[PDB]
């Protein structure tokens, strides 16, 4: 079960389907695990 | 490779490109990676048709697994 | 985004046809699937469930190696 | 080049054209089948006049049933028998205007209380006896205990009072199961109720019947023989408490909100 | 017109609202309140459809077209020309239906019958209103609704149905079209035996109830009888109302991911 | 409130009905007759007994041999574990040859057994047919339940063996399984440019939907009216009675005009069947005379245009 | 003629206390009005 | 002709008594219940 | 024009007062809630206008769980 | 206008008490039930707002835990 | 405080078995729906590894380790 | 009516009002453990 609230977001012309659909739970799982390396400063 | 992809594919990568942590995410071998499935064991005499199990490639269907 | 899609097919066939599975030369057989063949590079390879990798930071800029 | 024509004209086109002609030709013949009762309809005109219509499309050419036992022939369309005695008056003076009965509702056999007019001989088994019977008269029967035996119970009815008592039940042999209670009323005559409007408590010992109220089970049709009931009869008897659900008390035919 | 033995059955009385102002009948028709309020709302919407097909680019018949608004309108008022339109007619849709089911309830209870027939109709206004209140209330928008047009709310079903990858594999889905499908097995086989029993072979007599139980306990063992086949009706299309239903409130507001991944509970119990 | 008429609040038993004689030479019927207290609840109690003849014989040994055939197929599928069998069970089937191989008989283990299992199981319905036709005309019935039964049985055989054979492979008919049965209905769709747009399957869609609305009426009609006699329908049909007078009012007056007690069994049967015919004819079009549904539907003027505000390139056009 | 079964007293009786119920309610509904414009005004 | 539901005045009289009563104490608890969230999580 | 309403509490002698009384009571309820629905639904919304403190943010900055988060990266 | 809900108490007579209660208990549940979920979908929400601490978190940097996962390395 | 006298005549009005039915089976779904509600947030006490991974505390047993070893 | 006299009614009533104080008492109970080991607010 994914219980509601949802996060949709419109791809498309109204009243035709066509949206992408994010539960927040399972979007926070992809979100605490990307981490993102830190710099190297630029050599001389 | 990873120059070869950076230069001449960004009809695809358009100018974010690749780098190694792109795959390897800090480790020697990359977390999802694929090979030639045989599929389950059967009969020695039987086959293999390619379909009809869990699949877990092809989002847990009965659709072809490779 | 069908357009960028259809390219990413493309490249990715590049990248398992020129680099990756004539490396089945030099790597040990732990590397190696049941058929004997090494591991290759998929859509999951570098999303990774995102709709673009690390959701399109631009890390390769900033390195004229690659 | 994604969206060529060659041709106008293909199978799929023709095919749906014959399918539409299929269709339309079924419901000709399902629309005629619909009018062997009731018919010809009765078309009252500008100043009062009454003809027969029939409708479109026509009315079909009468077929005929051949009952079994010598329970002779039935044509239909065919003709009818005729009704009662029925009195209403118009409330409003257009042809589209309610009726009201005019005397006692409960006795008067219109609105909800009406019945039809049908043979005066019994429904028959396969063998050629009476379906409906007493559970005296068929001795093979008997209630399936884990069920309450509805012999003993009072009738409460719909008021709170008392009815009567029952004390018989009435079984089907063609497909075993219920149909009638017979009870004892309150001036001791006997009088049946169909199952379906019984709601049989077994623990409490009753039979609610909320159509009619309790004085009310006095007035029930009666049978001419107690072995066995007959076409018309069942009519009668279930028409009496189809009439209580808007007759029993004044205010039950008078708009809820 | 009325039928040969109809005229004892038109009497006064058995309404819910109005009284005595609204009970007449207009040829075949029986009107009151709820008759008045149902062909108002009828012609009201249909004339709106007609409207809407007239802003719009063509007036063939397939290819009309009204929708409802967009996401970021949210469950508030769109304009009259972007989705509020969709809004004014989805409410005499409403309207109209229940008044529908009124109407039945006045007529059963003038002729002294069971509700039975508008106790089933409401389940079918019931699955409707999942899909254009409780549905788009949960999600949080009045444009996750279909629009109003032959064929253009068929790319919304495709759609919707891809949005999960294989619609196929959602239970509640599987479980309704179980329950279509035996429905219309079950009414065949009904209409087949009754026009068999009083149309028999040539030159023999109407047959009887013991011949309806004999026959399919030759065939198949079990005959569930005359009275309950009307039950068994009742319920198998009832059920599959119900959980079509069901299976729409399930998909986005309680499962987001693809359908064939709900399943995966089942071989991961610890049991094998 | 009143009685619904639901379930049976009283049961009654006497000894079992053997049933009506039947014409002289015929074999005896099998089994002793049981009760069941649940089944009673909500209908007939009496289970049994049957009639096994000549027909009715055939049929079972056909079927039997098919479902042997299938079931040691899915168990082969697993490396014969029946603990597996219970874990994966919607997933496993019984597949096709593959479509290179066009009509010959294949290989035992390459598609071999789906042609066997798919010739017993169609000896097997044929059989049923000649059956359901001598039971119901030996005790003097019409033959109405045959029509229907012919109906559907020629569903089966399109959908399987005669748009297979005018396609020119075997690969093109559905596996034995349930996940895979339902994966064969999309792919079939994605292939021929989305099923929406064919017009028979539109048709049909519109007689299943019709299927439960008259089922729903007539099953509410009769049991609101069952406590006039109304579930007796013989006896209503060959002596009107107050039950059919209300049945017939009630829909007169909703929505202007009615059936009778007989007719409206007409309208079930030919809403059961017409569903049924355009499935035959809308599966026997597609691959043989239609390709693409969608381009058949813009050709004809059915399908509605979006609005477009963008363009995209084909990159095989560049 | 439809009626009710009350006579004119019952129903002077009935009316006296419907319109005291009727104005007690909208005297509440006047109050979360006031407190609702200190907090939020909307207009 | 006129609606009724079998109570003399006596006895309406006192259930009247007793739904009073018990629905002011059920507003109390309520009035508690939104002290007590109002100190915890204050909303407005 | 002061003497035009005095016949006024004839009105529940044609008009049911159990059938009035349920009536209101019904509609008060159904309006209460769709009237509700309406303004939590625009600019006038009380619930997550984060005020007078957005909460998962709240939690999201505690010392405590920040303290946990940092030692999760090393 | 103080002495004017003297024949409150009559109301009883005209409606009907059990009818009565059992609508307001039902429509207390089903008010309970929905206001409680209405408030969890919001900024308001106390299940996951993670306060006074959050304990998944606190689970997968306990030292035992740290130092097992380590060991993998 | 003696306003509450003729409270014992409800059971003379409501049945006492069917209401002492309804309120245990309420209570039993209520217990489970709390449970799984409870369970599927962040207070979840079975996979929360505290105080301590017993998946993890078997992965990496000395026995377990050096035959994974060998195997390699 | 239920069938239960006045008598009747005050028994049931006293273990009604016993068995839900007793029922409420271990509810409470329950709580304060669950709060003495992971505090929820
Ligand atoms: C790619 C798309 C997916 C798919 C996506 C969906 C989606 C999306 C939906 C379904 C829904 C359904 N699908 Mg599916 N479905 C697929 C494949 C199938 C297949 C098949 C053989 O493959 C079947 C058999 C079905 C069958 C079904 C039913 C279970 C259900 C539709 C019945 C229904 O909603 O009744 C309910 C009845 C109504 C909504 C009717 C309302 C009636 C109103 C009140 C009365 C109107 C009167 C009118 C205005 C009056 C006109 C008067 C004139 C005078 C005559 N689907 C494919 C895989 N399916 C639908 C559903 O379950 O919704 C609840 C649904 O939304
Ligand atoms: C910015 C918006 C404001 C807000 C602005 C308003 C305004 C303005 C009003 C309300 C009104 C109400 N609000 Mg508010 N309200 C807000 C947020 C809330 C929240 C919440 C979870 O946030 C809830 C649960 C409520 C709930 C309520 C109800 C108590 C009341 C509607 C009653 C009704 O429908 O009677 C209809 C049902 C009947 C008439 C049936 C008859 C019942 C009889 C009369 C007895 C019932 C008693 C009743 C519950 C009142 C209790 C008072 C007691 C003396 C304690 N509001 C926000 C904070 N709210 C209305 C009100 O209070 O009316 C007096 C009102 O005018
Ligand atoms: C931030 C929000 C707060 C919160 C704010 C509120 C507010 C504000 C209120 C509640 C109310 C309730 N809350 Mg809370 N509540 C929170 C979290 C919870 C959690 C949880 C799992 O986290 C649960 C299980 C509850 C459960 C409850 C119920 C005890 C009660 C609703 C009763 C009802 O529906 O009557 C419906 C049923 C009936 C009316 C039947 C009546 C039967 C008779 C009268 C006796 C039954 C007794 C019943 C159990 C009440 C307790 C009395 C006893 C002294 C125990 N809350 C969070 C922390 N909660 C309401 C309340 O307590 O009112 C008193 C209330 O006003
Ligand atoms: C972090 C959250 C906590 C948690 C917080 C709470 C809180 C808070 C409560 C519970 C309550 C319960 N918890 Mg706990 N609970 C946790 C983990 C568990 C686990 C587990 C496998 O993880 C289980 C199996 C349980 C099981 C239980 C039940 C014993 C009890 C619910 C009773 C019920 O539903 O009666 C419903 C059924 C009826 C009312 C029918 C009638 C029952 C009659 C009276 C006889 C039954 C006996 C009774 C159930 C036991 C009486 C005590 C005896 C003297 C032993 N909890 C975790 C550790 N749990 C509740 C409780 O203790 O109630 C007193 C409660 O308030
Ligand atoms: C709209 C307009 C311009 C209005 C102007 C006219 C004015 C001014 C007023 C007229 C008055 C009023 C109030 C009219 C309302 C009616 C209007 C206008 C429209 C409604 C018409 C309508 C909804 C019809 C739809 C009909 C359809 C498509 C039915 C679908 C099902 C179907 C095909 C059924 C056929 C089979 C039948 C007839 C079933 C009924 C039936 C069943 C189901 C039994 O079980 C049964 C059992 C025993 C005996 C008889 C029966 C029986 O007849
Ligand atoms: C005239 O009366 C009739 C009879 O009585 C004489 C019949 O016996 C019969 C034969 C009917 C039967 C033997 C019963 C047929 C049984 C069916 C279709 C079973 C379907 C019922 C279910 C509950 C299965 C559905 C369950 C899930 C989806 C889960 C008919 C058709 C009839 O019309
Ligand atoms: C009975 C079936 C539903 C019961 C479950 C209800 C539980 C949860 C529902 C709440 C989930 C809604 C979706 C949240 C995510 C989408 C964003 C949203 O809309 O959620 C909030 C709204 O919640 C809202 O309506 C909340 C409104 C809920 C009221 C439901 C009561 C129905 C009764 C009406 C009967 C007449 C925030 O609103 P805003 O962003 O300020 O609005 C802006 C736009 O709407 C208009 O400009
Ligand atoms: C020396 C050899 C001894 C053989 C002696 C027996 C004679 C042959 C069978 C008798 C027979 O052909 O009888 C028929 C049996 O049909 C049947 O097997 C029909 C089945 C025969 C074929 C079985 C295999 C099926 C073939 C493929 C499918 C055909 C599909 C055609 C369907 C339309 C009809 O059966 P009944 O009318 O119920 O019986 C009544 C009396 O005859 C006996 O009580
Ligand atoms: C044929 C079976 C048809 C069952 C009807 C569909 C129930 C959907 C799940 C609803 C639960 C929910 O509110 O949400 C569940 C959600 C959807 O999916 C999930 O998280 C589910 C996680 C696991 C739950 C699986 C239990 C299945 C039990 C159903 C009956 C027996 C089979
Ligand atoms: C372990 O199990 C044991 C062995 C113990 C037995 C248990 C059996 C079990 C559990 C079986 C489970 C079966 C299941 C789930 C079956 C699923 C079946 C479904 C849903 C099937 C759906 C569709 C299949 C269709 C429509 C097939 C149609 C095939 C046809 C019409 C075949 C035509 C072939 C012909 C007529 C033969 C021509 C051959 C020839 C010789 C003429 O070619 C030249
Ligand atoms: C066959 C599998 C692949 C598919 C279908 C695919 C598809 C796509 C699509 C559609 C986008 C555009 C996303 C958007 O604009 O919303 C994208 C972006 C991107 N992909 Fe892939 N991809 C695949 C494999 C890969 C691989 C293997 C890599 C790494 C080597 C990669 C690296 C990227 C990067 C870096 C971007 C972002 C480029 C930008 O900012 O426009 N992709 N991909
Ligand atoms: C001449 C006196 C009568 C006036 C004509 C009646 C007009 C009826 C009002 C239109 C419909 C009412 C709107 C809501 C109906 C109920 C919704 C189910
Ligand atoms: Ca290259
Ligand atoms: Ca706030
Ligand atoms: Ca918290
Ligand atoms: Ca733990
Ligand atoms: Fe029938
Ligand atoms: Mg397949």
């Amino acid at each position: 079960c994914d219980f509601p609230p949802q996060d949709v977001v419109q791809t498309g012309y109204r009243g035709l389907g066509m949206q992408q659909n994010y539960n927040p739970k399972l979007l926070q799982k992809v979100i605490d695990a990307t981490q993102v390396p830190d710099a190297i400063p630029a050599a001389t | 490779m990873t120059r070869d992809t950076n230069s001449n594919w960004t009809g695809h990568v358009a100018d974010t490109g690749v780098t190694c942590y792109t795959c390897h995410r800090g480790k020697p071998v990359p977390e999802h990676v694929w090979t030639t499935d045989p599929g389950p064991d059967i009969p020695s005499v039987f086959p293999s048709n390619g379909q009809n199990t869990i699949g877990y490639n092809v989002a847990y269907t009965a659709l072809p697994f490779d | 985004k069908r357009v960028p899609a259809w390219h990413a097919i493309r490249n990715v066939r590049d990248i398992n046809i020129q680099y990756v599975e004539p490396l089945g030369e030099v790597l040990p057989a732990s590397r190696k699937g049941p058929l004997g063949d090494p591991f290759k590079v998929n859509c999951l390879t570098c999303h990774q469930g995102a709709y673009k990798p690390l959701f399109g930071v631009p890390m390769a800029k900033d390195y004229p190696a690659l | 080049e994604f969206g060529y024509i060659t041709q106008y004209f293909d199978l799929a086109q023709v095919t749906l054209w014959a399918f539409w002609l299929s269709l339309l030709s079924v419901i000709f013949f399902n629309r005629r089948e619909d009018k062997r009762e009731g018919y010809p309809q009765e078309a009252v005109q500008i100043f009062g006049k009454t003809i027969l219509t029939e409708g479109f499309p026509f009315m079909p050419a009468p077929k005929t049933f051949k009952l079994p036992h010598n329970g002779g022939d039935v044509v239909k369309p065919g003709p009818e028998r005729p009704q009662y005695d029925f009195k209403l008056e118009q409330v409003d003076r257009f042809a589209g205007a309610a009726y009201r009965p005019v005397g006692n509702p409960m006795l008067a056999g219109v609105g909800p209380g009406a019945y039809a007019v049908r043979a005066n001989k019994p429904d028959l088994t396969n063998a050629g006896d009476p379906r409906i019977v007493p559970m005296r008269v068929a001795k093979h029967f008997a209630v399936v205990d884990k069920d309450p035996d509805p012999r003993g119970m009072t009738v409460i009815g719909a008021d709170g009072q008392v009815g009567g008592k029952v004390t018989e039940i009435w079984v089907d042999r063609a497909e075993p199961q219920v149909r009638y209670l017979e009870l004892e009323a309150g001036n001791k005559k006997k009088v049946l109720v169909p199952i379906a409007l019984c709601v049989i408590k077994g623990q409490k010992r009753e039979v609610k019947v909320r159509s009619i109220n309790g004085i009310h089970f006095n007035d029930v049709p009666t049978l001419s023989n107690y072995d066995q009931i007959t076409l018309a009869e069942e009519d009668k008897v279930s028409a009496y408490y189809g009439a209580g659900t808007l007759y029993a008390t004044p205010n039950r035919a008078e708009s809820v909100l | 017109a009325l039928l040969n033995f109809e005229k004892k059955y038109r009497v006064r009385g058995g309404t819910l609202v109005g009284g005595d102002l609204f009970d007449f009948w207009v040829g075949p028709f029986y009107v009151g309140f709820f008759g008045v309020s149902a062909v108002f709302f009828a012609t009201l919407g249909t004339m709106l459809i007609l409207f809407g097909a007239a802003i719009g680019p063509t007036l063939n018949i397939w290819q009309i077209s009204i929708a409802p608004p967009d996401l970021s309108v949210g469950l508030g008022f769109a304009p009259i020309r972007e989705g509020g339109l969709w809004q004014v007619i989805t409410i005499c849709a409403v309207g109209a239906f229940v008044s529908w089911a009124l109407r039945q309830v006045e007529i059963a209870r003038k002729l002294g019958m069971g509700l039975h027939v508008p106790f089933a109709f409401s389940f079918a206004i019931l699955a409707y209103l999942t899909l254009v209140f409780f549905r788009p209330v949960l999600l949080g928008a009045w444009g996750h609704a279909f629009p109003y047009g032959l064929f253009s709310h068929l790319d919304w079903v495709s759609n919707v149905g891809y949005q999960t990858l294989h619609f196929h594999y959602n239970p509640a889905h599987m479980l309704a079209i179980s329950f279509f499908f035996i429905n219309t097995l079950a009414l065949a086989m009904h209409g087949s035996l009754i026009l068999s029993v009083v149309n028999p072979q040539k030159g023999e007599e109407v047959k009887t109830a013991e011949h309806e139980n004999t026959v399919f306990r030759d065939i198949v063992g079990y005959s569930i009888g005359a009275l309950a086949i009307h039950r068994l009706g009742l319920f198998l299309a009832i059920n599959a109302a119900f959980w079509s239903a069901v299976c729409m409130i399930l998909t986005g507001p309680f499962w987001t991911r693809g359908w064939p991944e709900w399943w995966m509970w089942w071989p991961n119990l610890p049991i094998w | 409130p009143e009685y619904q008429n639901i379930f049976n609040k009283v049961q009654v038993r006497e000894p079992a009905y053997p049933g009506v004689e039947l014409p002289k030479g015929s074999l005896p019927r099998v089994g002793k007759p049981i009760f069941s207290y649940w089944l009673g609840k909500i209908g007939d109690a009496q289970i049994g007994p049957l009639y096994l003849g000549g027909w009715g014989i055939a049929s079972l040994i056909s079927g039997f041999i098919a479902l042997e055939v299938i079931g040691l197929n899915m168990l082969a599928s697993v490396g014969w574990d029946p603990r597996l069998f219970l874990k994966e069970f919607f997933w496993l089937g019984l597949e096709p040859p593959p479509p290179a191989y066009g009509l010959s008989i294949p290989p035992l283990a390459e598609g071999g057994w789906w042609l066997i299992a798919g010739l017993f199981l169609t000896m097997s319905l044929l059989l049923w047919w000649v059956r359901v036709y001598k039971r119901a005309k030996d005790l003097g019935m019409g033959t109405h339940l045959s029509w229907a039964f012919a109906v559907a049985i020629l569903f089966f055989l399109t959908l399987g063996f005669i748009r297979p054979v005018l396609m020119g492979s075997w690969g093109e008919a559905p596996p034995f399984g349930i996940f895979p049965h339902l994966d064969w209905t999309a792919a079939i769709s994605i292939r021929y440019g989305n099923f929406y747009y064919n017009p028979f399957h539109g048709l049909s869609i519109a007689f299943m939907y019709g299927s439960a609305v008259l089922f729903a009426m007539h099953g509410g009609t009769i049991l609101a009216v069952s406590r006039y006699g109304g579930d007796r329908e013989i006896d209503q049909i060959t002596d009107r009675g107050t039950a059919a007078e209300r049945a017939m009012l009630f829909w007169r007056w909703c929505m202007g005009f009615n059936a009778s007690m007989e007719s409206i069994h007409r309208w079930a049967w030919w809403f059961a069947v017409f569903c049924i015919i355009n499935s035959i004819l809308g599966i026997i079009l597609t691959g043989t005379v239609v390709d693409n549904w969608y381009l058949w539907a813009v050709k004809h003027g059915v399908a509605p245009s979006y609005p477009s505000e963008l363009t995209i390139d084909n990159p095989y056009l560049t | 003629k439809s009626t009710t079964g009350l006579t004119e007293a019952e129903s002077k009786e009935f009316h006296g206390i419907f319109m005291a119920s009727m104005t007690l309610w909208f005297g509440l509904v006047v109050l979360a009005h006031i407190l609702s414009w200190l907090y939020r005004p909307w207009l | 002709e006129k609606p009724s539901t079998g109570l003399t005045e006596s006895e309406a009289k006192e259930f009247h008594g007793l739904f009073m009563a018990s629905m002011t104490l059920w507003f109390g608890l309520v009035v508690l219940a939104h002290i007590l969230s109002w100190m915890y999580r204050p909303w407005l | 024009n002061a003497k035009s309403f005095d016949g006024m509490h004839k009105l529940w002698m044609i008009m049911n007062p159990v059938s009035t009384l349920w009536a209101i009571f019904i509609f008060q309820i159904f309006l209460g809630l769709l009237i509700h629905m309406v303004v939590l639904s625009s600019d006038l919304n009380w619930h997550d206008d984060q005020i007078p403190v957005g909460y998962q943010l709240q939690g999201e900055t505690l010392p405590v769980n920040l303290e946990m988060k940092a030692a999760l990266k090393d």
